[PDB]
Parts: C-alpha cells; sequence; structure tokens
C-alpha cells in the first residue's frame, strides 16, 4: 500500500537545525511532487514546502524561506527538510504530503513527526497510580515530563474500552502532566489485574504500572 | 496568497442532520483552461493526518461516502456533509491548490448534538509514592458527560482551591459523542497533610444539583 513515513523529528534547541526524513512506498516516488505541511500544537495547517517530481523546482513559504531546504533522493524514494535556525513558531508536526499525478492536490499524508523548538531539558515522567475505591474507575498519572509526546495502554494493548488518555497539559514549571483512565466492572477488581504500559521514548522511559484499590 | 476563510469556526449539528461548512477564496480559484476549480476538502480527525475528501471542489475522493458533498464555484465554496453520523467529529479544512503558496482554511470544527448526559464523577487521593517526592495530586474525574460545558470547584477544609489545579477535555467520542473531563489538583506534601477533606464538587446540566465527591486524608 501507499505509505509516508517521517523521521527525524524531535526536541532541538532555538538557533539549531534538524534533517527530516520521509521513506516513501508503495507508488513510483519520482513519478510525483512532494510537499512538507506543518501543524502547530492546537492550530491549522501551514504549507511549508514543495518540489517537484525531479527535485528540479523548489518552493517555501515566506516564513521558512532561507531558513529550510527541500530536497528528495529518488533512487532511496526519500524526501528531506533541512531545518535551519529553528525558532519557536516552528513547533510542529511535520507531515509528509504527496501531491496527485496530474491534478496537483495533496491526496496522502503520512503520520508526521513532531519537532520542538526549545531550550527545556528533556526528562522522563513518574508515573502514580489513580486507585479505584456496577463501575469502577482507576487510571494512571503520568507527571512531570518533557517533551511530547507520551503514549499510554492498558494491559498492553488487551484493555481498550472505556479508556480514556487525556491531553497533556503544560504545568507552570514547563513540565508536561496527563491522565489515562479506564472504568471497569466493580467486580472485576479482585480478579482482573490493570496495568498501565506508559512510554516516554524521548527520554527512553518505559514504565509498566499495577494499579488496584488502596489496601486499609 | 489567497486567503481561504471558513465560516463558521464551530458547528453542533444533531445525528442524522445535515451539516454545512462554507469557505470563501480571496481569488478566484477555476481555472479558464478546463474550467475547474482548484479547491479541496479535507477531514481532520484527532490524533491523524488530514485526509482529503472532495478535490475539484465537487469530486469526491474514492472511498468516501456519499454524504460528503462539495459545491460552488469561483470564490465562493460549500461543503455539504448530509445525514451526518457520529465518526464524522472533526476538524474541516478547505485548500486552494490553485497558486503556490497553498493555502488552508482556518478549519470548522463539527461538534455532535446529542442529549444531555450527566458525568459520573471520581475522584482520586495522592499516591504514597508521590507523597515522598514533596508532591500531592489530587485528581477529579468527569466521565462521559454531554453538553461539554461543566463547573469543577475543589475544596480543601472547606476553602475554595483556586490557581492550583488545570484541567484536560477529550475529544467528543466517536461512538457516544460524550466528552470526558480530568482536573488535576496539586498541592506541595506539606499543606496536603496539614488539612483533612478532599472534595471535588461538579456543577454539569445533567444533574439536578451538583454532585460531591471527597474523601478524608489517611481515612479508608
Amino acid at each position: 500500500e501507499v505509505q509516508l513515513l517521517e523521521s527525524g523529528g524531535g526536541l532541538v534547541q532555538p538557533g539549531g537545525s534538524l534533517r527530516l526524513s520521509c521513506a516513501a512506498s508503495g507508488f513510483t516516488f519520482s513519478s510525483y511532487a512532494m510537499s512538507w505541511v506543518r501543524q502547530a500544537p492546537g492550530k491549522g495547517l501551514e504549507w511549508v514546502s514543495a518540489i517537484s517530481g525531479s527535485g528540479g523546482s523548489t518552493y517555501y513559504a515566506d516564513s521558512v524561506k532561507g531558513r529550510f531546504t527541500i530536497s528528495r533522493d529518488n533512487s532511496k524514494n526519500t524526501l528531506y527538510l533541512q531545518m535551519n535556525s529553528l525558532r519557536a513558531e516552528d513547533t510542529a508536526v511535520y507531515y509528509c504530503a504527496k501531491y496527485d499525478g496530474i491534478y496537483g492536490e495533496l491526496d496522502f499524508w503520512g503520520q508526521g513527526t513532531l519537532v520542538t523548538v526549545s531550550s527545556a531539558s528533556t526528562k522522563g515522567p513518574s508515573v502514580f497510580p489513580l486507585a479505584p475505591s456496577g463501575t469502577a474507575a482507576l487510571g494512571c498519572l503520568v507527571k512531570d515530563y518533557f517533551p511530547e509526546p507520551v503514549t499510554v495502554s492498558w494491559n498492553s494493548g488487551a484493555l481498550t474500552s472505556g479508556v480514556h488518555t487525556f491531553p497533556a497539559v503544560l504545568q507552570s514549571s514547563g513540565l508536561y502532566s496527563l491522565s489515562s483512565v479506564v472504568t471497569v466492572p466493580s467486580s472485576s477488581l479482585g480478579t482482573q489485574t490493570y496495568i498501565c504500559n506508559v512510554n516516554h521514548k524521548p527520554s527512553n522511559t518505559k514504565v509498566d504500572k499495577k494499579v488496584e484499590p488502596k489496601s486499609c | 496568497d489567497i486567503v481561504m476563510t471558513q465560516s463558521p469556526d464551530s458547528l453542533a449539528v444533531s445525528l442524522g442532520e445535515r451539516a454545512t461548512i462554507n469557505c470563501k477564496s480571496s481569488q478566484s480559484v477555476l481555472y479558464s483552461s478546463n474550467n475547474k476549480n482548484y479547491l479541496a476538502w479535507y477531514q481532520q480527525k484527532p490524533g491523524q493526518p488530514p485526509k482529503l475528501l472532495i478535490y475539484w471542489a465537487s469530486t469526491r475522493e474514492s472511498g468516501v461516502p456519499d454524504r460528503f458533498s462539495g459545491s460552488g464555484s469561483g470564490t465562493d465554496f460549500t461543503l455539504t456533509i448530509s445525514s451526518l453520523q457520529a465518526e464524522d467529529v472533526a476538524v474541516y479544512y478547505c485548500q486552494q491548490y490553485y497558486s503556490t503558496p497553498l493555502t488552508f482554511g482556518q478549519g470548522t470544527k463539527v461538534e455532535i448534538k446529542r442529549t444531555v448526559a450527566a458525568p459520573s464523577v471520581f475522584i482520586f487521593p495522592p499516591s504514597d509514592e508521590q507523597l515522598k517526592s514533596g508532591t500531592a495530586s489530587v485528581v477529579c474525574l468527569l466521565n462521559n458527560f454531554y453538553p461539554r460545558e461543566a463547573k469543577v470547584q475543589w475544596k480543601v477544609d472547606n476553602a475554595l482551591q483556586s490557581g492550583n489545579s488545570q484541567e484536560s477535555v477529550t475529544e467528543q467520542d466517536s461512538k457516544d459523542s460524550t466528552y470526558s473531563l480530568s482536573s488535576t489538583l496539586t498541592l506541595s506534601k506539606a499543606d496536603y497533610e496539614k488539612h483533612k477533606v478532599y472534595a471535588c464538587e461538579v456543577t454539569h446540566q445533567g444533574l439536578s444539583s451538583p454532585v460531591t465527591k471527597s474523601f478524608n486524608r489517611g481515612e479508608c
């Protein structure tokens, strides 16, 4: 199937540089023009740059001209974005996007890669139980981490029904925190084990937290 | 640079009813040569990239249901979602691909208007492990409610707490069209151990009067 897999995003100092990659597959890469499109957290879509199928032609938004350089390697099936002199305003998820063969619209997008421009330090979360006391609620508090993102699953992905993993909020300390909760039958509390699987890849932090009613 | 302006910013429509989103481009995107409008509509669900719905102002992409239809020409354009389904909750973007730079509208959030549903409320004391680190987080959960408006008040021994909590809300659920909300009250371990009664009080349209969930520190 048609696929665009971005990589290379992460935390970088303001004034620093970063190179994004996008691995294209399932189609003839050189046949199509390609694009980079960004989305700042909670904001709209902003077209960044486009490159012709051969690479002979390149275009940029005014906000990125002279700082960013789009390029491609048709033998490797790869699109690049070299980003220099980064600013806090360049913080965004960056999407690789394919143009239509003839018409010229963006008809396929990758999952995106997060770029965070900040002088703040990488820090792994601490994970605390939200212990339960028909239906009971329990959860995990994933506290004090930077940068985004964290992933949370329950019972290694076996439990998905009734799970709510909340958007992270930035605390005044400049660190993120989030909760993940699940509602379960109260009769399950004695028998069924509930473990939240937390992964903060940016800091190499993996935690499994078993959550049960607190003992008296 | 062509400015794409969407209207409205936010839309709440009952399931099975019609949702219409307007898009106005500051220049005509109708290309004389082929008489086609260089206008596209995108759907973006939370956590996902935009998905192309409509190109040529009116042409439906493969795999996109009949209920999505695009119309208009020149500067004025409309996305119509007939028979709105719960899974259609998303932000919708128009985009001109007439000339560089490619430009997008600001987005329109489509929310589902369903019946009122009261939150189920739960309070969580801080863990012993966290307390040892010098901090106490107290969490209140409001689960599966509609509409989104809700008021959470934290009280510690009768004193209303202000400035020391943060809230986060989920995106409207794709199946049941409800929201959930977590509020986290944060205090020092020292402050926490100076007080007894910790209470979350929830006000919501679905509740005949506010619901309070509480615990006494140290008590089973």
